[PDB]
């Protein structure tokens, strides 16, 4: 298990290319738990390993980077993942987080309420979502593609993610959406990443790297989720906290990636290739304005 | 004239043998940092833990106004270094101690001025 020294395990390409049928997820290491460093919360370690893995991708990192983090609140009233994101992102990065329930955050701004009520004027360089509804894990009904916040997320990605931007959306066996898998085909690259501290869970982060705004690959979401479940079912991942102990190279390298304003007619193949290599972001650079719809009654 | 004194309330609660506020967000770090009190990224040294600022500010945690005219919070969005000996009560530590405005270390916990 040389994967034990990595921050996690990504879905191997060959498993992406299968055409499996959806099965129940039965993890061999179910119930096992990695031994976390003294006093470290599970979610701090999880976000840390997610960020360590993202460090290995071709993320666009412009000056004045824009990152939005959905599902940032916890049952403790704080935002561990947001703290890890702020630690990881370059100083001066605009970080906005949100959650259905109130919480205390280190983000530049926090919106409370259902994801569907959140609107932003600008586009974003990085979208993180840990939104999860535990009522989805029902083993007595068919495991079908879920709507709810997933719907929103999809829309958001297509409307408010800058070309060349990236996303990490949390899913599980039962918390998933076919259209999100399909959207993964609109990035230069994609994967499903399982952190090593949470390998005993069906949880994964659907990572889309370098948004292209159009499908470069046609992905059937139902088949792709079945493929992910098959991978997890046949590849036990050894729980490991090793990667947590070396933070010397943790910070996201500031790359000063160029930011251009462009009309869709101008996105030629040279521009698309620059997008696919993490060397270009396409969006405006006006002020960042956000709001949460309030229903009155 | 009336104002709630949450600082004194928490101090008295501690003296009364009360459970210190929990779930302050401890960060993973090298522990070879500058050791300064409040920083833009975790700066804990060999003798410190670094916590997310907001999670160790009594006013943020209890949902009350910050004790100054601006309502400004000097911990939110930053990282606070706590001596490992006191990391069981980061809120109480930040509340009871002061940062040296010249070197940036905790007075009596790293400040050699
Ligand atoms: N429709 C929704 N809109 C916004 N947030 C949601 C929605 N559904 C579920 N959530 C949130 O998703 C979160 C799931 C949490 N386990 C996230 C943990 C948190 N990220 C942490 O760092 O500990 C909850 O706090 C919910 O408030
Ligand atoms: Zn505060
Ligand atoms: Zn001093």
């Amino acid at each position: 298990s040389s994967q034990a020294w990595q921050p996690g395990v990504a879905m191997p390409n060959l498993y992406k290319m299968q055409r499996m049928l959806l099965e129940k997820c039965d993890l061999q290491n179910y119930g096992d738990s990695a031994t976390l460093p003294k006093g470290i919360m599970m979610n701090v370690a999880k976000y840390t390993q997610l960020c360590q893995y993202l460090n290995t991708l071709t993320l666009a990192v412009p000056y004045n980077m824009r990152v939005i983090h959905f599902g940032a609140g916890s049952d403790k009233g704080v935002a561990p993942g947001t703290a890890v994101l702020r630690q990881w992102l370059p100083t001066g990065t605009l970080l906005v987080d949100s959650d259905l329930n109130d919480f205390v955050s280190d983000a530049d701004s926090t919106l409370i309420g259902d994801c569907a009520t959140v609107h932003t004027a600008n586009k974003w360089d990085l979208i993180i979502s840990d939104m999860y509804d535990p009522k989805t894990k029902n083993v007595t009904k068919e495991n079908d593609s879920k709507e709810g916040f997933f719907t929103y997320i999809c829309g958001f990605i297509q409307q408010k993610l800058a070309l060349g931007g990236s996303v990490a959306i949390k899913i599980t066996e039962h918390s998933w959406n076919a259209d999100l898998y399909k959207l993964m085909g609109h990035f230069a690259w994609w994967t499903a990443f399982v952190t090593n501290v949470n390998a005993s869970s069906s949880e994964a982060f659907l990572i889309g790297c370098n948004y292209l705004g159009k499908p470069r690959e046609q992905i059937d979401g139902y088949v792709m989720h079945a493929n992910y479940i098959f991978w997890r079912n046949t590849n036990p991942i050894q729980l490991s906290s090793y990667s947590l102990f070396d933070m010397s190279k943790f910070p996201l390298k500031l790359r000063g990636t160029a930011v251009m304003s462009l009309k869709e007619g101008q996105i030629n193949d040279m521009i698309l290739s620059l997008l696919s290599k993490g060397r270009l972001i396409i969006r405006e650079n006006n002020r960042v304005v956000i709001s949460s719809d309030v229903l009155v009654n | 004239a009336f104002a709630v004194d949450a600082a004194k309330a928490y101090k008295d609660y501690l003296a009364s043998g009360g459970q210190p506020i929990t779930n302050c967000v401890k960060m993973l770090c090298t522990h070879t940092g500058t050791g300064q009190a409040i920083t833009v990224t975790p700066e804990a040294n060999m003798d410190q833990e670094s916590f997310g600022g907001a999670s160790c500010c009594l006013y943020c945690r209890c949902h009350i106004d910050h004790p100054n005219p601006k309502g400004f919070c000097d911990l939110k969005g930053k990282y606070v270094q706590i001596p490992t000996t006191c990391a069981n009560d980061p809120v109480g530590f930040t509340l009871k101690n002061t940062v040296c405005t010249v070197c940036g270390m905790w007075k009596g916990y790293g400040c050699s001025c």
